[PDB]
RNA sequence: UAUUAUAUUUAUUCAUAUAAUUAAUAGGAUAAUAUUUGUAGUUUUUGAUACCAUGAUAAGGAUUAUAAAUUGAAAGUGUUAAUAUCAUAAUCAAAAUUUAUUAUUUAUAUUAAAUAUGUAUGUGUAGAUAAAAUAAGAAAUUA
């Protein structure tokens, strides 16, 4: 794992509205994908979100079909739910997505980002080597060289 | 040389006084931001740092899983998978009137930051913690996982009657 | 010129700056015409010769015709000297093939590096000795096991000047 | 396009004050000059610490086996002996030909200025605080 | 430009903040040169080879009446300490003699060693707009 | 070639059109002797031409 | 990166010049070994639930699931081992509609 | 009509991805012995494609829509727009499953009506915004506007 | 905005934003720019831009003489891909078909009793029927002509010595 | 001859031969290099931090032209060297006037 | 002392990479064992063709002079001493036309002009 | 076919670092080479920061060089062969013609009438073939003949 | 690998060849080639974006050094440098002044040759109209700058100007 | 009403000018002859200048459209063609920031070619502000 200098912090909604260029990323889709065929998961998730941003692309050259002039006003809010449920879909995913890694990080013993938790092995974000004698968000003197993670048998 | 011990005119100039603050304009303050990180809530913390999986991590966990697998060992293996069975039961369709909220209109210009400070702002508090969406929890039945670690295949001595 | 440059003060040097520029004066010929017979009745180039050609001129060749470019001189008739002595001593040069096998030109072989069936003697290459030395310093080893906690091959086999 | 107004005349004497004023700036120049290269040639002389990180194999092997124990037992000498600094660090560990190409590859060493601090610190202020007079393009201690 | 410093600010516009090609500028404006680099000071604003003859405001090339000042593009050398001459070069306002020699100035060019843009500015040639200017920047007290 | 049909070519420079030229290429077949007294192709000398009779300058 | 953990090495190789044994050639799959295989792997996938499961009316039948393997793959083993897996992103499949039209058509007859 | 290189076997079908920077021909060339082959700028499809399924299942669609079988059939995919080190996107495939798609319609006319029907003999009419000094990345973003 | 007609009629002008034609106002239809009754206004009515090209790039090859393309620019330089093909190594071996391939052909010709087309053969028209076949029903497999399969300093080579040798023009051969 | 200086090998000669003809040694003797005066400065020689900044010594620096305080370790001041600078050699030991 | 410091002092020709100074008997891994590790060794070093081995190819190369050949590892390029060009970017026939943007043409001449 | 990243990235406003956007200079953009073109901090653009590491041409040709190295090392690495120049009386038939040079005729065929058009340029000779050439005399040869494999013996291969 | 540049006489080798390096000699003889000596095996990069297909610029011919350490100022250089006599540079010299008629001829010539008389500028014989014409409505605005003066200050032995009115 | 969608994304630390004389034609070898080889009447005017000295081409999106089509305009932004009557200010190197009308490179590896910027580590952090529906992928409150 090479980036280890801090990251931008963005919130699921722009992450998943990046639609097919990161969000539905195949090649992204594919490489989480690898990680639960390895730890022998189900990705029954990401198949769900793969399979609703499959629709989305094959359905972003088209036009919206047309609104009915209604002062009731239905169609609104419902094509609303259904926007919201599509989102609810992909934030659980992200955030399962997310937990495999911070903990996968933890088996493979390699070091996350700065202030990337890994509950799989330390409580707070893993800070070393960063641009601030301070915490980033603990505001906390940095011990050097970087703070050590894992046990040394490799 | 002989460098005289008393200086004339260059050392008297009047003093640039340094950037008081940070950033942009050199006045952005140290104060808390939408981008502080939380470690109370959730093994994900929120807002996430953005993690990459690359394929070196992929081998690694590859190689990681032949050792631990033919270790005997199957303990990580049904941490994994608790840990999946907690979040990856499928979130129920939302009630119908709830929706993420825009940020409204006619307050802000178009092109502002407060518009996307608050919608960080207000992702940020939506944690896991507040995920009120998804069941979770003893109080859920799992139909599509399995119920103990004791069905899992590699306890496989224990189905047999 | 005929537009402008045709008639008034700066018909002259621009006449002159148009004829430099052009003055290059391209000299191709077939190397198949240089496989000829000199009058002494031997064939002027060989297949030897040609070979000492094309070797001795780079990029000068190309799809079995030699381009030089004299680009010498300003004036056309003396680049065209200038390149009629060049590719003369050029010719003079890789004629030289008709003087011996000590002149024709080596071939580039890409001889390949020792394979694996040759380099498979090579943990054998001395095996009666080493297995000997292995035998010995086994020895100074299973004593050495008492003095250190690791017993490197720097005190065994491999040496170094202290200072 | 206003006529652009011409600079008003120089004033009196400053002729002379910016003759005195940039003679004592080269004057101090010259301590600033000598002072710098004094904290840049120790900062050279000086034995660093590690460039590496240890927080990635070969280097994350413990301090005992494997790389490190190479190390021990090929160049002790000579990394003490060319300060630690990461240049020479890396060009005698591509020179010990027995981890190939790995001292880029695998290797993960310190960013340029983490890896600048002299041997044995376990401050992160060091380098956040290191002396801001001594122009040495941040070569000094 | 605006407050024509040279006769020339009577003849060239500004442009705004127009963005450059990598050294390419009608008009070489070193605000860089006496600029200690510790380790590379044979080299920052210096020649490039170290073998290199001298540049030629160090050599009388002809019968010369004489001369006001030398440029700075002539180095400092053993002649220029010990024969404590007049060497003058044009900065501004009018010229710099370098009166007070040592002997670390011994091998650069006199650029490292005049201040191209001055710590101390004289308000008397600032506008009554450029003071109050100067102090928004930080430069002078109000 | 015909030099009387390229003196009818080369005239074309003045009849030609309004602001239009012309570039005459001419690839003419030739005839370069080589040649025993002048042009040598003796065997290599004794003293040996190295690398330092083609330095720069040495042109 | 899909070769991070390959070795830098590039260099050639010749199983005759470069061996004292006896080279048994292992080519590619037939289409027969691939569909044996792969049988294996998109039905065992389903019966540990590694796969689709669920969400089996989205992902194409067997005999274009395959097709599409093959295809990706040229028969080759590795290909048909990483595009049973890249089947998450088949972003041109139309089985699924195809078949839920022709039920969305008839079940009204 | 089909248009095929009758001594050759092979339709010779033009593609094109933003009219300049891709634009490819498909070679596609009968094959009688069932030996599925896909080839691209004279190497294998999959190590020029990267080996990546939503990239290379494009290149495959004509036949579905065709209803034909890719392993009687021979396709090299030439570059003739601006040559890259790497082709592996998007609009690029999309230049090759046009050509792709011309091919087989001048090998098998018939089949122009589903591929006119899919669309696979579109082309996108579409191209960046020009190079423009005037645009701070050359493309879209004016310089920052500021009133007095 | 202006006939439809030839466009290399219309020359764009110069200061004026319209486009006038050379000849002033003197008109010859798209049919006066094509052989009669042209395909298309095609050139032969064969194939089209890039099939032209292409058709022609392999007969070259087929009639390529390597003791003739000497003395010649980049014409006498064979097809790319035909010449890399032909120069591949494992190119030289053609695969067979699969046995289960031969096995389902047979089972469908030998046992179930009809013939196995290929795609030149089977009729996808639906109404008039396609007689006669295309006479292409019939070419053989070569992986070392086609697909285009090649190495890359074959690639290389090729292309940097086809650059360099554009200007080494024998103009005046004896032929 | 035109183009490049690689084809003027007449008048290159006759340009060597007419500046020997007309410039004196008496003349072209006292250009300095800039080593030859660089050698004068306090700190002739520092290696540069690319590749011999391990090979840097203490040795090189002047102490002895400047002044230390123990309390913090700076060196803080510089004793005139422009006065007992005795040369040897003021130009090297080639130049004859 | 020129020698003594190796970056102060770059001539006009002096060029890079800058070749190290060699060492006995660095050839191969024959001679390697047979000086350095197995000073006893059998072989002197790799049986050698008594002919020219064009070793750095196609670079015609001075004898008599030791020179490397282009590295192998990806590694001795970052960690050698090469710089990045940082000052204009010249080519001696280019730099007439002083930049990209002014490129400066005497005659207007086809760029695709197949000279005689 | 290359799956890297050749061109140094259009110099523009500050990329971040989040989901698809690194650091213009990280440590990851060519192989950590970014550290001869990356300064750190917010850079005061009027006073401090290197004025050629702004600038987009010069930085691509630093990258334009950079990757010409990696060329290089995997060229020279793709060498199991060495030049060994052999006199015209021994080289093995396949050498003994008229071979163009590189970038002058087509890269020539091995030979068409043997049914091997094989690059000549890119064909390979073992030592323990060409043994009877270079050093045929000197005693005891250096290498084993080579054995071979027998591809018509009646082994496993041939289902038996 | 660090290898000593090896050359063995065509006289060592029991069949003897032209070697390569004595034909590098030949060839920097007859073309006057430099044999740049520094130049180190390491270093034969080639310019991928020019000498590489795959690429939007591929050139076939290196056109560019790839080499960092280059500039005018060395003597490699300065060897194959096109001077600027005969270019552009002298084109635009010759023929880029302002007025493009005094390209062609003397404008006196033209005006003795064409004309009789040697005529003004159009600039000039505007300032003389209206000289004439704001000198025919007024007057005694004037003033009196000339090349020379003693002819004014010092008029011949008549000439009495006259005062006006 | 219909002939149909902006609430999203990415953004904000911004600077460069210098050392006075603009007044005209003057052909050279391979040509049946010019020393015209070396063509000598000083001093009667004055505007584009440091100074009033007319004109004439930019930046700026808010309702002529969907198909075989481009998401850039006239209202004129320094140099320009008739007002005279303070003064020589014009790049051939090395140069002096007050000028609103600017996208900086972000922690594995940091000075070699006309020299080439030594300052601003800090919770991505006041206020107000920038850009964009165009090969990228956006979807619903008309005057």
């Amino acid at each position: 794992n090479t980036f280890l200098t801090k990251s931008v912090a963005t919130p699921p909604i722009s992450v998943i509205r990046t639609g097919p260029k990161w969000w539905a990323d195949p090649e992204r889709m594919v490489r989480q994908k690898l990680m639960y065929f390895t730890l022998g998961v189900d990705q029954l998730p990401l198949r769900r979100t793969a399979v609703i941003q499959k629709d989305l692309h094959r359905f972003h050259m088209c036009k919206p079909p047309p609104r009915i002039g209604d002062t009731t006003g239905y169609k609104r809010s419902r094509a609303a739910q259904l926007t919201t449920w599509y989102r609810r879909i992909q934030y659980q995913e992200y955030h399962l997505q997310h937990l495999f890694t911070r903990h996968v990080w933890g088996l493979v013993r390699a070091y996350p980002g700065n202030t990337t938790k890994i509950q799989g092995k330390a409580d707070d974000g893993y800070v070393g080597y960063d641009s601030v004698p301070y915490h980033r968000y603990n505001r906390t003197p940095l011990p050097f060289p970087a703070r050590e993670i894992y046990g040394r048998r490799e | 040389t002989a460098t005289p011990e008393r200086f004339s005119i260059l050392g008297t100039t009047h003093p640039k006084p340094k950037r008081t603050g940070f950033g942009r304009n050199n006045k952005m303050r140290s104060k808390p931001s939408d981008n502080v990180a939380w470690y109370d809530k959730g093994p994900v913390e929120w807002l996430p740092r953005p993690v990459r999986l690359t394929y070196d991590h992929l081998d690694q966990l590859r190689d990681w899983m032949m050792r631990e697998t033919l270790d005997g060992k199957t303990e990580e293996f049904n941490r994994i998978r608790d840990m999946h069975r907690e979040w990856s039961q499928h979130p129920l369709m939302p009630v119908l009137g709830d929706v993420e909220p825009k940020f409204p209109l006619n307050l802000f210009k178009q092109n502002h930051r407060a518009k996307r400070r608050f919608l960080v702002r207000w992702h940020k508090a939506n944690t896991p913690a507040n995920w009120l969406w998804m069941p979770r929890g003893p109080t859920v039945v799992t139909p599509l996982h399995h119920t103990n670690p004791s069905q899992y295949p590699e306890s496989w001595r224990q189905m047999v009657r | 010129n005929n537009l402008e440059y045709k008639r008034y003060d700066w018909q002259g040097w621009y006449q002159r700056m148009v004829d430099v520029h052009n003055r290059n004066i391209s000299l191709r010929c077939r190397v198949s015409d240089l496989k000829r017979l000199d009058p002494n009745g031997v064939p002027f180039v060989d297949m030897q010769t040609e070979r000492r050609l094309r070797i001795l001129a780079e990029g000068r060749v190309g799809m079995g015709v030699l381009m030089l470019d004299s680009d010498k001189y300003e004036d056309q008739k003396d680049n065209m000297t200038f390149g009629s002595i060049k590719l003369s001593e050029l010719l003079s040069d890789a004629r030289k093939a008709q003087l011996g096998e000590e002149y024709w030109p080596s071939v580039e072989m890409k001889v390949r590096k020792p394979s694996g069936q040759s380099k498979a003697h090579y943990s054998l290459i001395d095996y009666d000795r080493i297995e000997k030395k292995s035998r010995e310093l086994y020895e100074k080893y299973r004593d050495a096991k008492k003095k250190s906690l690791f017993v490197t091959p720097m005190d065994l086999w491999l040496e170094v000047k202290g200072m | 396009w206003a006529k652009p107004k011409k600079r008003p005349k120089v004033g009196q004497g400053f002729h002379e004050k910016a003759q005195k004023w940039r003679d004592e700036f080269l004057l101090d120049r010259h301590r600033i000059l000598a002072d710098s290269l004094r904290a840049y040639v120790e900062f050279s002389a000086s034995k660093r610490t590690e460039p590496w990180d240890t927080r990635f194999r070969p280097f994350d092997r413990v301090e005992k086996d494997g790389v490190y124990v190479l190390m021990r037992h090929l160049m002790e000498d000579k990394f003490q002996l060319c300060n630690y600094h990461h240049r020479p660090v890396k060009r005698l560990f591509c020179n010990v030909g027995l981890l190939g190409p790995q001292v880029t590859t695998k290797a993960r060493w310190k960013p340029y200025r983490y890896a600048t601090n002299p041997a044995n610190t376990s401050k992160a202020e060091r380098i956040f605080q290191k002396d801001k007079t001594l122009y040495t393009h941040g070569h000094n201690d | 430009l605006k407050m024509a410093k040279s006769a020339f600010g009577f003849y060239l516009a500004r442009r705004g903040q127009r963005k450059f090609p990598f050294l390419r500028r009608p008009h070489i404006k070193n605000t860089h040169a006496m600029n200690l680099s510790a380790p590379y000071f044979w080299s920052f604003m210096t020649a490039k080879s170290q073998t290199y003859f001298l540049p030629e405001e160090n050599y009388i090339t002809g019968d010369w009446t004489g001369k006001f000042f030398v440029s700075k593009l002539q180095v400092y050398t053993l002649q220029h300490a010990t024969s404590g001459s007049t060497v003058r070069v044009k900065s501004f306002p009018s010229v710099f003699e370098l009166s007070s020699p040592s002997r670390w100035n011994i091998g650069k060019e006199l650029n490292t060693l005049t201040k191209p843009r001055m710590d101390l500015i004289d308000e008397q040639m600032l506008t009554k707009k450029q003071r109050l200017d100067y102090v928004k920047a930080g430069l002078l007290p109000k | 070639q015909s030099t009387e049909f390229e003196k009818r070519m080369y005239d074309i420079r003045h009849w030609l059109h309004r602001q239009t030229t012309c570039e005459f290429h001419t690839i003419y077949r030739k005839n370069v002797i080589h040649d025993g007294s002048v042009f040598p192709t003796e065997h290599d000398p004794a003293t040996p031409t190295t690398h330092d009779h083609h330095r720069m300058f040495s042109f | 990166d899909r070769f991070t953990n390959s070795l830098d090495e590039y260099a050639p190789y010749d199983a005759e010049k470069d061996s004292l044994f006896h080279p048994i050639q292992l080519g590619n799959f037939d289409e027969y070994e691939f569909r044996a295989f792969t049988r294996f792997l998109v039905n065992s996938g389903e019966l540990a639930g590694l796969g689709w499961g669920p969400l089996w009316h989205f992902s194409s039948d067997f005999e274009r699931k395959l097709y599409k393997i093959g295809f990706l793959s040229n028969r080759n083993p590795q290909g048909v081992i990483d595009h049973y897996h890249q089947e998450l992103v088949w972003r041109y499949e139309y089985q699924r509609t195809r078949q839920k039209q022709y039920l969305l058509h008839r079940n009204m007859e | 009509e089909p248009e095929v290189d009758a001594e050759t076997g092979i339709a010779v079908g033009r593609g094109c991805a933003d009219g300049e920077k891709y634009q490819f021909t498909a070679l596609l060339r009968e094959n009688r012995d069932h030996n599925g082959a896909i080839t691209i700028m004279g190497k294998p499809m999959a190590l020029v494609l990267d080996n990546k399924a939503w990239l290379m299942e494009m290149l495959l669609m004509p036949f579905d829509e065709a209803n034909l079988d890719y392993r009687d059939f021979d396709v090299h995919i030439v570059l003739e727009g601006h040559a890259m080190p790497s082709i592996a996107n998007e609009i690029a495939a999309f230049a090759l499953r046009m050509s792709i798609a011309n091919a087989l319609v001048k090998l098998l006319p018939l089949t122009r009506i589903p591929l006119k029907k899919s669309g696979l003999l579109s082309v996108d009419r579409r191209r960046e915004r020009g190079q423009f000094p005037g645009y701070l990345d050359g493309k879209k973003v004016k310089r920052k506007f500021a009133k007095r | 905005v202006r006939p439809d007609v030839p466009e290399d009629q219309y020359v764009d002008s110069w200061y004026v934003c319209t486009s006038m034609t050379h000849h002033l106002g003197d008109y010859r239809p798209w049919s006066a720019s094509a052989p009669p009754n042209a395909y298309r206004f095609r050139p032969y009515n064969e194939f089209d831009a890039k099939g032209r090209e292409y058709v022609e790039y392999m007969r070259q090859f087929a009639r390529y003489d390597p003791r003739k393309s000497q003395g010649k620019g980049q014409k006498g330089f064979p097809f790319r891909d035909a010449y890399l093909t032909k120069m591949n190594e494992a190119n030289r071996t053609t695969p067979p078909p699969t046995l289960e391939t031969i096995m389902d052909r047979a089972v469908r010709e030998k046992h179930q009793h009809a013939r196995v087309l290929s795609p030149m053969q089977v009729q996808r028209d639906v109404g008039r029927s396609e007689t006669p076949l295309p006479c292409a029903g019939n070419i053989p497999v070569d992986r070392s002509q086609f697909p285009f399969c090649w190495k890359t300093e074959d690639w290389y080579e090729y292309e940097v010595a086809k650059v360099r040798n554009k200007r080494f023009v024998f103009e005046n051969t004896e032929e | 001859p035109h183009g490049y200086i690689r084809h003027f090998d007449n008048e290159v000669r006759d340009l060597f031969q007419f500046v020997d003809g007309v410039t004196p040694w008496k003349q072209a003797q006292k250009i300095r290099t800039y080593w030859e005066v660089r050698a004068h400065h306090p700190m002739p020689q520092f290696n540069r931090p690319e590749v011999a900044m391990h090979r840097n010594t203490v040795g090189l620096l002047p102490a002895h032209m400047w002044e230390t305080d123990k309390k913090t370790g700076k060196v803080k001041a510089v004793k005139d060297s422009v006065r007992d600078y005795q040369t040897k050699t003021p130009l090297p030991k080639w130049v004859q006037l | 002392n020129a020698s003594k410091f190796p970056h102060e002092y770059h001539t006009p020709t002096s060029r890079f990479p800058t070749t190290p100074k060699e060492k006995e008997s660095e050839s191969d891994w024959m001679a390697y064992t047979a000086r350095y590790l197995d000073k006893q060794f059998t072989h002197p070093t790799e049986p050698t063709p008594i002919y020219n081995v064009n070793k750095l190819w196609p670079m015609q190369q001075v004898p008599g002079k030791i020179d490397q050949t282009p590295f192998e590892e990806d590694q001795t390029w970052l960690l050698n001493p090469i710089p990045v060009q940082q000052l204009e970017q010249h080519h001696p026939e280019k730099d007439l036309q002083d930049l990209p943007f002014v490129n400066h043409e005497q005659f207007p001449r086809s760029l695709e002009w197949t000279a005689p | 076919i290359s799956t890297g990243v050749f061109d140094h990235l259009p110099f523009q406003h500050r990329r971040q670092h989040a989901f698809n956007t690194l650091p213009l200079h990280d440590a990851n953009h060519f192989g950590g080479r970014t550290a001869y073109l990356r300064e750190i901090g917010p850079v005061n653009i009027k006073k401090s920061g290197r004025r050629f590491k702004k600038d987009l041409r010069t930085v691509q040709f630093n990258v334009d060089i950079w990757c010409a190295q990696q060329t290089l090392r995997k060229r020279w690495k793709q060498r199991d062969w060495e030049v060994i120049e052999v006199p015209f009386r021994l080289a093995p038939a396949e050498q003994q013609r008229v071979i163009p040079e590189m970038y002058t005729d087509v890269p020539p065929m091995t030979d068409p009438e043997r049914h091997d058009f094989s690059n000549i340029r890119n064909k390979v000779y073992d030592r323990e073939e060409l043994q009877g050439v270079l050093f045929g005399a000197s005693g005891p040869l250096p290498y084993p003949p080579l054995q071979r494999i027998d591809r018509q013996a009646m082994t496993l291969d041939k289902f038996l | 690998g660090v290898h000593r540049v090896g050359y063995t006489h065509p006289s060592t080798l029991p069949v003897p060849c032209a070697q390569r390096w004595d034909l590098r000699l030949a060839r920097a003889r007859i073309f006057q080639e430099y044999i740049e000596e520094k130049a180190p095996g390491a270093w034969q990069l080639e310019d991928e974006r020019s000498m590489s297909p795959e690429f939007k610029t591929f050139t076939g011919y290196p056109m560019r050094e790839m080499r960092p350490g280059y500039g005018q100022n060395l003597p490699d250089f300065i060897m194959k440098k096109r001077l600027p006599n005969n270019t552009h540079y002298e084109l635009f010299a010759r023929r880029d002044i302002p007025n493009e008629d005094n390209a062609m001829y003397g404008k006196y010539l033209y005006d003795m040759t064409v004309h009789g008389t040697s005529l003004p500028s159009t600039y000039r014989m505007h300032k003389d109209i209206n000289k004439a014409q704001r000198n025919d409505r007024k007057l005694s605005g004037n003033r009196f700058r000339v090349l020379c003066s003693s002819g004014a200050k010092k008029p011949p032995s008549g000439w009495e100007p006259i005062p006006d009115a």
